[PDB]
RNA sequence: GCUCGUAGUUGA
RNA sequence: GGUGAAAUUCUUGGAUUUAUUGAAGACUAACUACUGCGAAAGCAUUUGCCAAGGACGUUUUCAUUAAUCAAGAACGAA
């Protein structure tokens, strides 16, 4: 696991086995990056990338064990430095 | 422009909330092309200007 | 080979003494009893005990 | 002596009385799915977490050959098997019970899975509760492995059971006799008895139990009392 | 329709008891162990007796007319060891022959707090 | 002994056990500065290394201390050097090693502490150089207190990545 | 069995 | 009921099994532990009160302050 990991997305809801995330972050992750913990344990892979450019969702493929209802509202879930890209570069260029 | 059907898996638990999704899905958006489509499957941004939901049943979905 | 000649040069030889697969003693490193450490880095969640909740 | 017996003529010794027949869909008369759903719930030492997580897809596979629903919540630190509507068997589901508590208490599933058989029987003996001394209680449980695994090894000979000593349980899996032999030799282990006594029983009880004549008058007399 | 009653069976490793009772447990159809049908007590816990024993049961059920039954399996616990003996396999397999629809199966063994 | 640094050496010498296999008696190799040490200061080095050990002990020397004893011509520290049972090193009669460059020739093998032994050593850039190397306890006498050095960094990273290899070998290895 | 601790001993 | 099989026992005055209630002396299932805490003995239901502590960092009126310790004392076992 990286040393670094910043929080990326809070939970919303489960939707078909999947974990709904309002970002948090203000760049955009890439596709299949791994999801952490503050215990550096990962619970799944980026899976979706869906929303406005004000509001950004994610929904997560969860791992093998990882359960989309055993989580709450305002759980936090984590990402590695190198797995965000600025959203700048989605967005055309002048 | 399109007009679409779309089917949800389950019944909300509140219908208005389904307008309310699509009011949030107008403006610029972050789209992936599908599986099925022959263009390049990586993010853009796509705008869509104005939506409008005609009609919604409940008990169809 | 056969287990009842082991069995008797297990209790001539006393064996069970300590020396100055359809059996578990057929995988290697069945001698040892596996011990792990108390603290694990892992997916469970971990409530707070009462005594660090009324000290914070 | 039991009185008030009553006769049993229907009774001969022609009946292979310790026989398995097969469960089959066409055995299930009723012809009806599960009235409703039955689970089974165990929790797993986090140490095990990782090793399940590599293996958990195998596991649906096993409890798929008999219509077994199996979840893993690592954050619960859980495991729940479950009947399905294409389930038939209704002891299937006890079996199932029984392996993820014996993926529990670190039994390797090729050997875990044999409990999905019919001939199969399993028990988990708590060895942690005799004891309160942790050195005496780490004497007693090397005395089950002995020096080299041999006296496991003598164990696992006499009484025919897979046996794996895990923290405060031991696993057992085998016969009933087994099973029965298992759990009399470990809680006397525990309770500052070696087991070499035992080990020596059960070798005069098999030689003695190969003499046809010796089977009705009692073998306390050949046992060496300890 | 469909009657429920309550199969309660004690698998130990001497011997087999399967037990139908109504959902409370407070009235009882029929009881029958696997000692009834052997004449040896070394056969009290083979599957023979207890298959005999559920057969009779579900007969009796028949008769009564319970059509499926909930069932709790229960090992001899406490003390004593958890594992259910031969006789509980055969007594389900049995029930399941015989035509009695299942309901749910749960475990009623009794565990203590594992310390005397 | 106090109950705190008692303690303190007890969970060391857990952690010795688990990681690096250690068991009693301890195999404990002295230096010749301690031998002196312990002649001019009267003090009972089996028994210190039993107190510290809180185990049963066994004490070696090699050709190149006792060697240097004699360059020293202390009959004492001959006497205590050769109540100690022997263990020999490969080494030349005419040209013997420093006391330190033997004592890590018979302890530093490829890196590790092939042999699980204990050095009670005195010398100070000596026990550096043997903290570099993982799983070697390290005992001085100071000031007529006899000190087990505390747990080097290679043995706790030695102990977690056994840890770590424990959570996904043996009983839990996938195959 | 564990700890504290006196006479004496060592270093100060 | 138990056993390798039996047997001592309880049982139409109803044993065993099922349901409910009361009493007694106890223990805190899984998680869970040879690596956590405690000098040992030993220590996991919830909520309060009391005092004590370990490790880490910054340091100290800081050595005739320490180490070995017969006697003796506290706890435990008995
Ligand atoms: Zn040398």
């Amino acid at each position: 696991p990286p040393d670094t990991v910043l929080e990326m997305g809070a939970f919303l809801h489960p939707c078909e086995g999947d974990i709904v995330c309002r970002s948090i972050n203000t760049k955009i992750p890439y596709f299949n990056a791994p999801i952490y913990l503050e215990n550096k344990t990962q619970v799944g892979k980026v899976d979706e990338i869906l929303g406005p450019l004000n509001e950004v969702f994610f929904t997560i493929k969860c791992g093998d064990g990882v359960q989309a209802t055993s989580f709450k509202e305002g759980d936090k879930f984590y990402i590695a430095a190198d797995k965000l890209l600025p959203i700048e570069r989605f967005l055309p260029k002048p | 422009e399109y007009v679409c059907i779309v089917r949800l898996h389950d019944a909300l638990k509140d219908e208005k909330d389904l307008g309310r999704s699509l009011e949030n899905l107008t403006g610029a958006l972050f789209q992936r092309p599908p599986l099925i489509s022959a263009v390049k499957r990586q993010l853009r941004v796509r705008t869509i200007y104005e939506s409008n939901l005609i009609e919604f049943d409940n008990k169809r979905n | 080979v056969n287990e009842e000649n082991f069995l008797e040069e297990f209790v001539n030889q006393q064996a069970w003494i300590p020396k100055k697969y359809n059996f578990r003693y057929e995988d290697p490193n069945a001698a040892e009893i596996i011990s792990y450490a108390r603290s694990q880095a892992t997916l469970r969640r971990s409530d707070d005990s009462s005594r660090r909740r009324k000290r914070e | 002596v039991s009185t008030h017996n009553r006769d049993k003529p229907w009774d001969t010794d022609d009946i292979d009385k310790w026989k398995i027949e097969e469960f089959k869909e066409e055995d299930n008369a009723s012809g009806q799915p599960f009235a409703e759903e039955s689970s089974f719930m165990t929790l797993f030492p986090k140490y095990r977490e990782s090793y399940l997580k590599t293996i958990w897809n195998d596991v649906t596979r096993a409890l798929d050959k008999h219509n077994i629903a199996c979840v893993l919540d690592l954050v619960e630190g859980s495991m729940t098997v479950k009947t399905t509507r294409k389930t038939y068997d209704p002891a299937i589901i006890l079996k199932a019970r029984d392996l993820i508590k014996l993926l529990a208490r670190s039994v390797p599933f090729p050997q875990a899975v044999k409990i999905l058989q019919d001939d199969m029987a399993c028990d988990v003996i708590k060895i942690g509760n005799f004891v309160t001394n942790k050195e005496r209680f780490v004497k007693r449980r090397q005395r089950l492995v002995g020096p080299n695994g041999n006296t496991l090894k003598a164990l696992e000979l006499l009484t025919k059971c897979y046996i794996l000593v895990q923290g405060n349980t031991v696993s057992a899996m085998g016969p009933f006799k087994g099973l029965k032999e298992v759990r009399r030799v470990v809680e006397d282990c525990m309770k500052n008895i070696h087991p070499i006594y035992h080990i020596k029983e059960l070798m005069i009880k098999r030689e003695l139990a190969k003499r046809p004549e010796l089977a009705n008058e009692d073998w306390s007399r050949f046992l060496p009392m300890f | 329709s469909q009657v429920f009653g309550v199969a309660r069976i004690y698998a130990s490793f001497n011997d087999t008891f399967v037990h139908v009772t109504d959902l409370s447990g407070k009235e009882t159809i029929a009881r029958v162990t696997g000692g009834m049908k052997v004449k040896a007590d070394r056969d009290e816990s083979s599957p023979y007796a207890a298959m005999l024993a559920a057969q009779d049961v579900a007969a009796k059920c028949k008769e009564v007319g319970i059509t499926a039954v909930h069932v709790k399996i229960r090992a001899t616990g406490g003390t004593r060891t958890k594992t259910p003996g031969p006789g509980g396999q055969a007594a389900l397999r049995a029930l399941a022959r015989s035509g009695l629809r299942i309901g749910r199966i749960e475990d009623v063994t009794p565990v203590p707090s594992d310390s005397t | 002994m106090r109950q705190k640094r008692a303690k303190s050496y007890r969970k060391q010498l857990l952690v010795y056990s688990h990681t690096f296999k250690f068991r009693e008696p301890y195999q404990v190799l002295v230096d010749n500065q301690l031998v002196l040490e312990c002649n001019n200061s009267n003090f009972n080095l089996p028994s210190g290394l039993k107190r510290t050990l809180q185990a049963d002990v066994k004490v070696m020397i090699t050709q190149c201390c006792i060697q240097a004893l004699y360059e020293t011509r202390n009959d004492g520290a001959i006497n205590l050097a050769k109540q100690f049972e022997r263990r020999r090193c490969n080494h030349s009669f005419k040209d013997p090693k420093s006391p330190a460059e033997c004592i890590e020739s018979v302890v530093n093998i490829s890196g590790a502490n092939k042999h699980r032994y204990v050095v009670a050593s005195q010398d100070i850039d000596l026990r550096r150089k043997l903290r570099t190397v993982p799983g070697v306890p390290l005992i001085h006498l100071t000031r007529s207190v006899m000190v087990m050095e505390p747990l080097s960094t290679a043995s706790a990273k030695a102990s977690k990545i056994t840890e770590e290899q424990k959570l996904y070998k043996g009983l839990n290895d996938p195959n």
